[PDB]
RNA sequence: UUCGAUGGUAGGAUAGAGGCCUACCAUGGUUUUAACGGGUAACGGGGAAUUAGGGUUCGAUUCCGGAGAGGGAGCCUGAGAAACGGCUACCACAUCCAAGGAAGGCAGCAGGCGCGCAAAUUACCCAAUCCCGACACGGGGAGGUAGUGACAAGAAAUAACAAUGCAGGGUCUUGUAAUUGGAAUGAGUACAAUGUAAAUACCUUAACGAGGAACAAUUGGAGGGCAAGUCUGGUGCCAGCAGCCGCGGUAAUUCCAGCUCCAAUAGCGUAUAUUAAAGUUGUUGCAGUUAAAAAGCUCGUAGUUGAACUUUGAGCCUGGUCACCGGGGUCGUUAACCUUCUGGCAAAACCAGGACUUUUACCUUGAAAAAAUUAGAGUGUUCAAAGCAGGCAAGUUUUGCUCGAAUACAUUAGCAUGGAAUAAUAAAAUAGGACGUGUGGUUCUAUUUUGUUGGUUUCUAGGACCGCCGUAAUGAUUAAUAGGGAUAGUCGGGGGCAUUCGUAUUCAAUUGUCAGAGGUGAAAUUCUUGGAUUUAUUGAAGACGAACUACUGCGAAAGCAUUUGCCAAGGAUGUUUUCAUUAAUCAAGAACGAAAGUUAGGGGAUCGAAGACGAUCAGAUACCGUCGUAGUCUUAACCAUAAACUAUGCCGACUAGGGAUCGGGCAAUGUUUCUCGACUUGCUCGGCACCUUACGAGAAAUCAAAGUCUUUGGGUUCCGGGGGGAGUAUGGUCGCAAGGCUGAAACUUAAAGGAAUUGACGGAAGGGCACCACAAUGGAGUGGAGCCUGCGGCUUAAU
RNA sequence: AAGUUGGACAAACUUGGUCAUUUAGAGGAAGUAAAAGUCGUAACAAGGUUUCCGUAGGUGAACCUGCGGAAGGAUCAUUA
RNA sequence: AAUUUUCUUU
């Protein structure tokens, strides 16, 4: 049941029964602690540092060997974006989305689509106040979008 | 999405029994639906069932023997008195021996029956005969 | 279908308060339409003066005249249509006679194939039907 | 909110709080959980009617509270009145006037007028209940009693014992009695006792008081509904009957007269209001593909609903109505009344009592709670509606005893006790944390004493604030075959912009012979030896992307079909990636919204509303042919509906067998073509659909949903209450307009409608039959002529 | 006491705006019901131009036509 | 091509 759509997908990951670290690894916990914090000096989405992560390096879940997850980890170390990952890039996209509207104002398809982007940042980001990951006053201005993803 | 998962168990339940298969798979499980399974099980109606403990809400695989007619739930969980069972019997179970209305009682999940001899009313779930 | 949530109470409510005015029931109670635009005020009987007498015409599949009589209120000033039962009697009513008119039996609606006629004379004179027909009263020299 | 609407200060007034009022200072208070305004033929409640339950209606009226005394306003007296059987002024009425004036209020008890369908005596009494006063002694139209009725409930006059023959029945019993006769007769008549303030009445009193008009039972119906006539006479679609269907045109079981029968009974019918049936208001418990009904589609806030997970189980003691059940404490799993105050024990710690829900909703019990009324316990008004009394006690008459006048229903709402299952919020993140006879400090108070008030330091006891000390296991639920986001290869006739190509249509120029060309059933209009049409070359204009093209794809829908490039975005798939409940459905509010229609600019090839002619027909105004304006294309502004359809809302779970198709993924010591593609097979996810079947549903047609529904409950929006009137009128709102949205009432009607079946019909199809059908150059003919004869019309007397 | 000056409550009257209800009117445009009228035949069969919906135009009228949709069609069908 | 109409009942 997309919320913005009619598909009914069922595409995602099965993580395992085993929630240990894995059985043959050298992780070494610290190690990928500051694996991690490297590549987030260097600039990657939390998605990315699991995606390069499972892929290259050979650690399937990153919270199986360090006990916390990659956001936390980031938090704590200080490392933490002001933005979420996820309403940063559905701001990005609405962006692009308008950029795209006043270049080109025939696109009604483009602006149905605007709406409805700008309908889950909204959403999105009600639930951020109302947990407190933004300060209560945060607002969504599209003057002041590009800003705020820049 | 998904509301209640006791009414899920339930038609799922009743399906098997109408279609005549001995054994059911329910999914998601709860308290809820454990506490009446096995307040199906105390009366009969109901026989082992084996909870498939996941990483997640969990499974179960029930055994069925027929013998049941039809087990449904009560939305919403209208609060009954201890004056209302009587009432609540006559409209919807067959008959003042044969049928259980299963009540999440304070002292617990419960049959009238045994709500009525405890002094104790409360919230209807469902029934089954 | 029906909301069905413990605290659905008020939406339940104000929708069947809505939908009940649909009733043919509900809207002629609620209306108030007996006292507002009605012959009767929610009266039994009412006195009147007979105006003139009109020959209908029965509908199909039946074929005759109705012999009914106009008759106008005391106490509204509406002019109605008013049924004569029984057979000779337009003879002994003649014009200003104090007839009292009566319902048809059909809450106000026409009954049988009377065209637009909703109402019956009960008595003529200060007398009565069927009193004067059995030659037991007779009409007074008014 | 002016002229008090929300709050603060101060004052005034009030018996008293208070914007009740005044001065100043602030702009506040309510509201889609419906504020405000309007209507109410609305005094409110206890309560009444119907009664499976849930509900619906009524409640002026014997009890409680509020208002009024013709409509307002003011005021004295009095504790208590803004009193009216107290006063004053105005407004609308009535009255005596000598014309100067005077004077009132029955929505109190009686009585009168008027409105009326609609409702009583100008009576007696303070004897019972109580009230007032100076008070045994007085008064009370409060109140008790009676006169009047058709009705409000309860009991019951119009009968009945035998002889009698017939129909009988089986020697025992019912009926028609133009029959008798002695019986018990009560309604009344009178009188006596009792009753009562006086009575009336009831009870009670001897006694008079039926042989048939005894001292005449009625009201409706007799076709179905619904019970009881095809009986006799009068009319003949007329009178009429008739709640609906419906009967009546000379045989009328349904009209009016007689006979009899059926139902209730001193009562019956009719008219209206309401209730049950009405599962036609549907929370229980309706229906929405075709009968009325899913917004064209999407976003979105109130509102409603919201995945799972945090202490479960086993063994005892003791006492309770029946191998059983409810109730209190414990020990170990894992520490077992957390924490506080007080009292005690004392190396901190323990026991006892009180408080103890962070915070509710929910359930149980208790308290205080008006009676009547409802249910209902007891009880000889002769039973009963009743009433709350009453009983003992025949053998003494004893100046006595004995009992009851319960209980529940109530709980909406408030208060309190007990439980913590079901449904919620924070328990500490930058640790802003149980941290505590702990290492140090500061602020205040005297709950005590220094002699009594009062002033300071503070030992002392207490409240609070500042950096440190690990007391110890120091703190973040998995990540939902939920959701959002990211990532990789893809996929798409999804959107927009720029660009490319295709034939066809029309037109223009030029070249070749000549007679028709178009079109149609037939034609006809029109133009063609001035070269029509055709053929050939070149060019321009606009429109559209044939075949490929499919029970195939994409998009929320409307819709999207030539090539390439660019941009933004999208579904599914793969994933040991990320966040962690962020979710579903929606009022109000917004985006898109075919075609047609509008305003300005460009362009107008083809087709083509309006129109022009030309054929068909009785009339063609249309269907047919040619031409033809708006329009068909596009840009910038509009609107906003279609059979906008799958006539079928969205999300989620389950349910039978098979084979095709699209997109993705997995597997093949599979095939093939100079590392990939194409093809083949199996599995799986998400779509478009298909065949068979019916565990199941529906009224059926039919449906894998329209199933999991009388065995009725997963969540949430829209929408219907018989057919016309009528999507009309009015009102509001948007639009330049056309029109869009919302949307009645009076009146009328017994049907309208849906599915399916059998006939009939079809200028529908497919098989065939026929000289009462045709074909055959058919044969003979009739009708054309004159006459025989029959039928219409004419005439007469009948023709 | 008669009488006098101010204040507050304040009946009532004239006028203007607003709300609710009721009620005349010259005239105009509708629906509703008919024992046997005039005009023609739109729909029900391929109703004789298949029907219906939205929009626009026209005509004595049912109605006709242009554009786009639906089968509730008279086709569930041409795999070659 | 072309084919309009069948009063109210028994």
């Amino acid at each position: 049941g997309r919320m913005h759509s009619k598909g009914k997908g069922i595409a995602s990951s099965a993580l395992p029964y085993v929630r240990s670290p894995p059985a043959w690894c050298k992780a070494d916990a610290d190690s990928v602690v500051e694996q991690i914090l490297k590549f987030s000096k260097k600039g990657m989405s939390p998605s990315q540092i699991g995606v390069t992560l499972r892929d290259s390096h050979g650690i399937p879940q990153v919270r199986f060997i360090t006990g916390q997850k990659i956001m936390r980890i980031l938090k704590a170390n200080g490392l933490a974006p002001e933005l979420p990952e996820d309403l940063y890039n559905l701001i990005k996209k609405a962006v692009s989305v308008r950029k795209h509207l006043e270049r080109n104002r025939k696109d009604k398809d483009s602006k149905f689509r605007l709406i409805l982007i700008e309908s889950r940042i909204h959403r999105l980001a009600r639930y951020y106040r109302k947990v407190g990951a933004l300060p209560p006053t945060w607002k969504y201005e599209s003057a002041t979008a590009s800003a705020l993803v820049a | 999405v998904r509301q209640s998962v006791l009414a899920d168990c339930l038609n799922n339940i009743v399906n098997a029994e109408r279609r005549g298969r001995r054994q059911v798979l329910i999914r998601p499980s709860s308290k809820v639906i454990v506490k009446f399974l096995t307040v199906m099980q105390k009366h009969g109606y109901i026989d082992e069932f084996t909870e498939i403990d996941d990483h997640r809400s969990g499974k179960i695989v029930i055994q069925l023997n027929g013998r049941i007619n039809k087990c449904g739930v009560i939305s919403p969980r209208f609060n009954v008195k201890l004056k209302d069972i009587e009432k609540w019997v006559n409209q919807l179970l067959p008959s003042r021996q044969v049928g259980v209305i299963v009540l999440t009682t304070s002292r617990g999940i419960m049959s009238h029956n045994e709500a009525r001899a405890k002094d104790a009313g409360g919230k209807i779930l469902g029934f089954f005969y | 279908g029906k909301p069905a949530g413990l605290n659905a109470a008020r939406k339940l409510r104000n929708h069947r308060r809505e939908e009940r005015w649909a009733d043919a029931h509900y809207k002629k109670r609620l209306l108030g339409t007996a006292y507002k635009s009605s012959p009767f005020g929610g009266s039994s009987h009412a006195k009147g003066i007979v105006v003139e007498k009109i020959g209908v015409e029965a509908k199909q599949p039946n074929s005759a005249i109705r012999k009914c009589v106009r008759v106008q209120l005391i106490k509204n000033g509406k002019k109605v249509t008013a049924f004569v039962p029984h057979d000779g009697c337009l003879n002994f009513v003649d014009e200003n006679d104090e007839v009292l008119l009566s319902g048809f039996g059909r809450k106000g609606k026409a009954k049988g194939d009377i065209p637009g006629v909703r109402f019956k004379v009960v008595k003529v004179a200060g007398v009565g039907l069927s009193a004067l027909f059995h030659e037991k009263k007779e009409k007074p020299r008014a």
